[PDB]
């Protein structure tokens, strides 16, 4: 195909520069990631040549590879790869893509010992079958004892804020990460948890607000606060109806007929009205926009009127306080209403947001973050959003794994025991997989500065012989029990991160030929 | 405004003014800094014997793997009239002492970078300057404190060595550490003039040759040349050689005007036949009448006088170059003879085993004098594993061949590794409080200054700087400040006293004079004329 | 090391000394029409008028 | 002994002395 | 200097990329002829873009380096390395250019591990010492019994020709190369050996001359052969000599003394021709040009005229018949002639060549190579230089290490024997040079498409007890005894091939800057 070759403007390679530009593209996507993974990691900045830069700092590795842009054809896999595990457990991104990235450089490793593709295949799904053994028979349960699993909910979310910005906040952010979720109490949404970003302040001024904030401020000659209101909420059209019959006009022969016809459409505007006062209420939130019609009669009958609030926000408040949507008003009796205690006004970063204080059947919160910069509030919320979803997945599966690298230990013990009880073809693939699990303890250790030379050697001398529990200690420097000093992660997350990324190896190691054809407007 | 006048005219000054540039402001001496911290940053991980070498690219594709801060920033194409002064600085060095080209450039950057923050308080750059002249002159006057040598160059050449050894230790050749000290050491007292305290590196031939190793380098006592035997059959040996040193080619003799000689009649032309027969007999037996059994010629060779040497049994070679055979003369003893009539007994030289050895598969054969009779001229043959090994060797050795020049100019040491360097920031801190009037602050900047190329050799080493700075800096002070210093592999204890650590007084005398001379040239300037584009 | 900005920076007396030559230029002009010795001027655009 | 050596050959020690000459000409221009 | 940088066209870097340019352009050139070292790589072709190409294929790693042109800084070393190896031993720049690649690569592979570059220069400093120690105590000596000695000579000349062109062929070419240099008997000039190259014939057609060729065909009327002739060659001036008086004129005046100056130059030209015949000789060899007149003084006397052989072919005559250059002819007591047999005239691929068969003394060889192809002649050329040089060098060293695989497992035995006795911050890098070592058997094991992983394991557990003379065996492709199978290379080629890759791979190691200046007409 490149001798006589029967292309237009498009090229390829075939078994030498196939594989070539497959490894030094993957190993240039997990090197660049590399210095973001652990607790003593840096973060990246991402700008652009210009036109609307947008400068967005993340040390979550998925964030960097969905917008970096690679050309090349085989790192784009490990890029869509970190996509799809913020989409589904939405931590260890980076994780996933440095062990992808070491299985690969392990696998480059093999390049000159003649060992065949399909070899390393087969030696990986063994390998990676003998791994799932592993964090599966090391997964601690909690049923019952509930006061010993919110103090594992603060483990996992001391483990996920201790590699992002909030390094020097475990003692607020942990508090407002396990109570967010724990105020949920049922299926984790992850929509209810609205996070409002403001300047000013420090991020130890971070708080998270007992009822809930709300922008579009109440009316023009509506009262600001109502002591023990009962909310109801709408998505109907206020004013400028045309109610649903196109092809439908006014045809008059006189002036003073559109008069009458003017004053019969503001009567039903008002008798619209009418029948929502009718549930006592004395607040009113509308998804649409709320014309000046309507607004003077809820100013006159002393009701608030909230316009326009969200397509979103009507749903938050439909949670954080007990209510229904209820777009027709023409039954007062089934109709539920919010409750609450007040709906005063609150001054954040100088802005007037809407506080419902004291709501009943809260299942919704309001994290208002406070940062000197704007990156800083851009990296809290990516950092919060990181944190928050492994709590809700911990709530649907309570079983966790000790992480700090005992996990990766435990991984490659279990690949490394069944390495000497098989034969000499498909064994030095099982050694790579066992050498590439270590490199994750390792990649922490170095980081922070520390002889990772002997503290992972260190970390297979405990777990060859009982030690199960025993980790990397980043605070001194040394080895110590991960159940003492609480540094545990999800059983799902660290799964997702040992099947996600050997499946991905398992698809670039079986390329030989990278076909790649003729671009549009490039020249 | 700029070219245009406030009346509607052209407002032109010099010529060529919309394409230059101008900068006077408060940056113009940011300018100056960040230009000259750019290159120390550069020379500072190439300092000390865990200095990592740099790969120097010319412009006809040649690459010289350098080390030494001479050659290093010579070699660039930097275009910054500040930086360009930097490259003259350690010019300076080796053109004088030749050991601190590396460190000079590491320190005027340190200088440099004290100033800047000095210079956002609002001190005026001459009041550091001024300030810096009063500080360096306290540095020289505590180096010369102690300072003693016992060479004698004739048994104890054993601070000789241990001085090469801290100039050759930076280098790659500490596979060799001892046989090339001693190399170098011996090479200096056979031809220094001990009444005069003067050293002539003309003396000194320092040739290269590819193949062997390392450790194949050897000290020639005599002159290494091309040996150009006209005569394939020339015995390749003389075992007691009466070198007969001539610079008139054997040929007829040429004079040097035009003569056009005219010859009319048969019994012309066959005295011309005679005349040459003739001549050709006389300049072999004037070389035969003297004893001589080896002859060195400047000239070259004719085909009828080369069957002459060997039916005389008198080998000699051809084409030698101009300052060769004036090494010749020194290392055998004898005199350049202009013609062939003048040749007589004493004005021969006396050589012992003087061959030719092939090197592998070449066909270069150069000449190895193994015997002589008090020469004052040696020649070290280098030889490596490639041209990389052998012409940084030519340059390493060269700071060897330096370091025991200035000893017989100056007979006074100190303690290299960071300890003279410590020792002399004491110094400054103690008289900055007698008096703080004026210069305190440009004096602390001196000794904070001096600090950095103590702590640049423990950021090579692996160590941390201001933890292993602070530990040898407060012993000198709790006690009598010994030689207190640092190293790679630590060899134990910190002293360098016990590690043979040792440097020329002359060599930091002139490391911290040259230093801050070139920064006062570079901090007094407010103004910057460059021009613009090329064309 | 310095200022990143596409633009261009002048700080110093330079400016400090073209806005009088840029006040000047202005006052130079209408000093030939102060006063009941003053004379009149001509105002031509590229249109013509 | 030394107890150990920490060899730091990687990229980011340059930029961070990148982003304090940048910052350092953002307080002296307005100073 | 990258930040605020103040060159031209000239560009650096340090510590990132300079490190990374000279391990990327090191290894390519050790990959590049990787597929040529040992008995079963094949070759190269070497070709230019144009203007007049001259293809030269060539199997010897310095002539692949030294017409390729690496525009990398650091192969230049690499490149410069090979071309001493193939001026002092004429053999092993393929195998020092492997060895220093491999180092690099084990080097690399330090980068994260953090290792100090200064802390592998002191490890491998004391690998090299070990490594020195483990080929001088395994040198096999050779004195007297020279029986065993020119038994030797031919495994030397086996083994260096087996990974040539001259496969199989080492039946007769051995005898030429060992034949060769026996006949020297004295100093290794290696011009002595002319090697023609003629097209027409077989590998096996060739052969090595019993006397001596030449060309430059006797005179005119002259006799083609002279049966026991007194051989006496010259280095002067035979016609329009000009006799070494610059500025002599003849001025006469009156044509008729013209023709008597005339007349009296050819009467002392025919009278230098009349000194030379009183030696009583039969042939006339002048490194100059014989002109019209002193050819026809020859032929009437019935002697030789062999004008302008060569520069050095006047040298090889003098080492072939006993003799002297002679330039001058004025004493013919003090002459010694030459001596031969037959100088009759042979025919070799339709050109006409003198031989001078049955000489005495003859310490001067000719080569008749006879190949297919013009690129055959040209490679069988390189493969008999790389022969000879090593004999020439085996009679003045006749220490001889036993190669195959065997030298490189007892340097890798000594380094790993002293790598347990050292700290773990040296034993590190010791340990990744004993690998390299062994990387040395496997490019052999694996040319030949042999299980490369298990042969070097096999000589890895040979030599760790006893077994000193075991090797790779490439006709079987198993373990054998190297003393039996007579597979042995010379002691300071194999010298050369450790010391010049440990000093070269010294000095890419202690790079951290590569700074380039701006080249010359190179827009
Ligand atoms: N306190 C701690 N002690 C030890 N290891 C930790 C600690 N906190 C975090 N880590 C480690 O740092 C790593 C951070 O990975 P991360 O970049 O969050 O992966 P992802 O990008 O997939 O979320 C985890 O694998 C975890 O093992
Ligand atoms: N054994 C040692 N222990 C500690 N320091 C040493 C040792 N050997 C050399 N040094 C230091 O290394 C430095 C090398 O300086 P160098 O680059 O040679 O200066 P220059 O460029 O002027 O020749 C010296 O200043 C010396 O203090
Ligand atoms: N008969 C044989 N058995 C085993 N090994 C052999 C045999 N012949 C040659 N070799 C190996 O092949 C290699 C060829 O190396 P070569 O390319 O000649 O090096 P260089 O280019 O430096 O001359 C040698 O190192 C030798 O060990
Ligand atoms: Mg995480
Ligand atoms: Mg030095
Ligand atoms: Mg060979």
């Amino acid at each position: 195909a490149p001798v006589n070759i029967f292309k237009a403007g498009a090229d390829e390679e075939r078994a030498e520069t196939a594989r070539l530009t497959s490894f030094i593209g993957a190993i240039a996507i997990g090197d660049l990631v590399k210095s973001t993974l652990g607790p003593k990691g840096m973060d990246k900045i991402l700008l652009s040549s210009g036109r609307d830069a947008s400068l967005m700092v993340t040390n979550d590795g998925a964030t960097i590879l969905k917008n970096i842009g690679v050309d090349n054809p085989a790192a784009k896999v490990l890029v869509d790869m970190s996509r799809v595990q913020d989409d589904e457990v939405g931590d260890g991104t980076t994780s996933v893509t440095v062990l992808a990235a070491e299985l690969l450089r392990e696998a480059e490793s093999l390049i000159a010992k003649k060992i065949h593709p399909q070899t390393i295949i087969a030696g990986w799904r063994e390998a990676t079958k003998a791994a799932r053994e592993a964090l599966l028979s090391s997964a601690v349960d909690h049923g019952s004892d509930e006061v010993k699993f919110r103090q594992d909910l603060m483990n996992i979310a001391g483990t996920t804020l201790s590699s992002k910005l909030l390094t020097h906040h475990k003692d607020h952010f942990t508090k407002l990460a396990v109570e967010a979720v724990l105020r949920l109490k049922g299926s984790g949404n992850l929509e209810a948890i609205h996070i409002i970003k403001k300047l000013g302040g420090s991020l130890a001024d971070s708080y998270l607000d007992e009822g809930f904030l709300l922008d579009k401020k109440i009316g023009v000659n509506q009262p600001k606060r109502i002591e023990n209101a009962k909310i109801l909420i709408a998505n109907t059209g206020m004013d400028t109806d045309k109610i649903k019959i196109f092809g439908s006009r006014v045809r008059v022969d006189s002036t003073a007929k559109v008069a009458e016809i003017e004053h019969a459409e503001k009567e039903k505007m008002k008798e619209k009205v009418e029948r929502i006062l009718k549930h006592g209420i004395n607040c009113f939130i509308n998804r649409q926009l709320i014309y000046n019609y309507p607004e003077q009669l809820f100013g006159a009958a002393g009701v608030m009127a909230i316009e326009h609030a969200d397509f979103a926000g009507v749903e938050r408040l439909a949670l954080v306080t007990g209510g229904e949507i209820a777009s027709t008003f023409d039954h007062p009796e089934l109709v539920k209403l919010g409750s609450c205690k007040l709906i005063e006004e609150v001054m954040i970063g100088e802005d007037k947001l809407i506080h419902f204080s004291g709501v009943a059947l809260g299942e919704a919160c309001t994290i208002v973050l406070r940062g000197a910069t704007q990156q800083i509030l851009d990296e809290a919320e990516r950092s919060l959003h990181d944190a928050l979803c492994v709590l809700a997945q911990t709530v649907k599966d309570s079983r966790t794994v000790y992480g700090g690298g005992c996990s990766e230990m435990l991984m490659a013990h279990a690949v490394t025991q069944l390495a000497n009880r098989t034969p000499g073809k498909e064994a030095v693939a099982m050694e790579s997989y066992a050498k590439a699990l270590r490199m994750l303890p390792t990649i922490i250790a170095d980081n922070a500065g520390y002889d990772s030379a002997d503290l992972v050697a260190q970390l297979r001398a405990a777990h060859s012989e009982g030690n199960t529990t025993a980790g990397l200690d980043m605070r001194e420097g040394t080895i110590g029990d991960m159940a003492i000093l609480g540094i545990t992660e999800s059983f799902q997350v660290k799964r997702q991160v040992l099947l996600s990324a050997a499946e991905a190896a398992e698809v670039i190691l079986r390329v030989d030929n990278i076909i790649k054809a003729a671009p549009r407007k490039r020249v | 405004t700029l070219a245009f006048d406030e009346y509607g005219r052209p407002f032109l000054i010099i010529k060529d003014q919309d394409r230059k540039s101008r900068l006077m402001g408060l940056e113009a001496l940011k300018s100056h800094i960040m230009a000259a911290k750019a290159v120390a940053n550069t020379m500072r991980t190439s300092l000390g014997p865990n200095g990592l070498d740099k790969m120097m690219v010319d412009k006809d594709g040649d690459v010289t793997v350098t080390n030494d801060g001479a050659t290093i920033l010579s070699m660039m194409d930097v275009d910054h009239q500040i930086a360009k002064l930097m490259v003259e600085l350690s010019k300076s060095q080796d053109d004088e002492i030749g050991d601190g080209t590396t460190g000079v450039v590491v320190l005027a950057g340190a200088l440099l970078e004290e100033a800047e923050q000095l210079l956002d308080r609002g001190i005026h750059p001459i009041r550091i300057a001024d300030g810096y002249e009063q500080a360096a002159r306290v540095a020289i006057e505590h180096l010369d404190k102690i300072s003693d040598s016992v060479l004698v160059d004739i048994k104890d050449t054993e601070p000789l060595i241990q001085t090469a050894k801290t100039t050759l230790g930076s280098k790659v050749v500490n596979s060799c550490h001892r046989q090339m000290a001693e190399i170098a050491v011996n090479a200096v007292l056979t031809v220094a003039d001990m009444e005069r305290r003067d050293v002539d590196f003309e003396l000194i031939k320092v040739e290269g040759k590819v193949g062997g190793r390392l450790e194949d380098t050897k000290l020639i006592k005599g002159v290494i040349v091309d040996k150009d035997f006209s005569h394939p059959q020339m015995p390749k040996k003389v075992e007691d050689a009466k070198i007969a040193i001539l610079t008139c080619p054997f040929e007829p003799p040429k004079p040097k005007t035009k003569h056009k000689l005219d010859v009319t009649s048969v019994e012309d032309y066959k005295a011309l036949q005679k005349y040459e027969k003739e001549k050709f007999e006389e300049m072999i037996q004037q070389i035969k009448e003297t004893g001589a059994n080896l002859a060195i010629c400047q000239w070259g060779f004719d085909d009828e006088a080369n069957h002459l040497l060997l039916q005389n049994n008198l080998p000699a070679v051809r084409w030698v170059g101009g300052p060769e055979i004036e090494l010749i003369a020194i290392a055998t003893g004898g005199r350049i003879v202009p013609r062939f009539s003048e040749l007589t007994a004493e004005k021969l030289g006396f050589a012992g085993l003087v061959q030719e050895i092939s090197f592998g598969t070449t066909k270069d054969k150069m000449l190895v004098i193994e015997q002589c009779k008090n020469s004052r001229a040696v020649t070290i043959f280098i030889r490596g594993g490639n041209k990389m090994i052998i012409e940084e060797a030519k340059r390493s050795l060269h700071d060897a061949l330096c370091v025991i020049r200035n000893l017989i100019r100056d007979n006074r040491v100190v303690y290299g590794g960071g300890a003279a360097e410590i020792s002399c920031a004491l110094a400054v801190s103690q008289e900055a409080d007698k008096c703080p009037t004026l210069e305190q602050y440009a004096m602390r900047a001196f000794a904070d200054a001096l600090e950095v190329i103590p702590m640049a050799l423990s950021e090579n080493s692996g160590m941390n700087p201001i933890q292993t700075m602070t530990e040898v800096r407060a012993r000198q002070v709790k006690e009598m400040n010994p030689a207190l210093g640092i190293d790679c592999l630590h060899k134990g204890t910190n002293d360098m006293k016990q590690q043979h650590v040792i440097e020329t007084l002359i060599g930091k005398k002139q490391q911290i004079s040259l230093a801050t001379q070139m920064v006062r040239m570079i901090l007094k300037i407010d103004d910057i004329r460059k021009p613009g584009e090329s064309e | 090391g310095p200022l990143s900005v596409f633009g261009d920076r002048s700080t110093g007396e330079t400016i400090r000394s073209q806005n009088v030559m840029a006040a000047a230029s202005i006052a130079n002009i209408v000093k030939s029409s102060l006063g009941p010795v003053g004379l009149d001027k001509m105002l031509v655009d590229d249109i013509g008028d | 002994r030394g107890k150990g050596a920490y060899q730091d050959r990687d990229k980011p020690a340059q930029i961070r002395f990148s982003n304090i000459s940048a910052a350092k000409a953002v307080a002296d221009a307005i100073r």
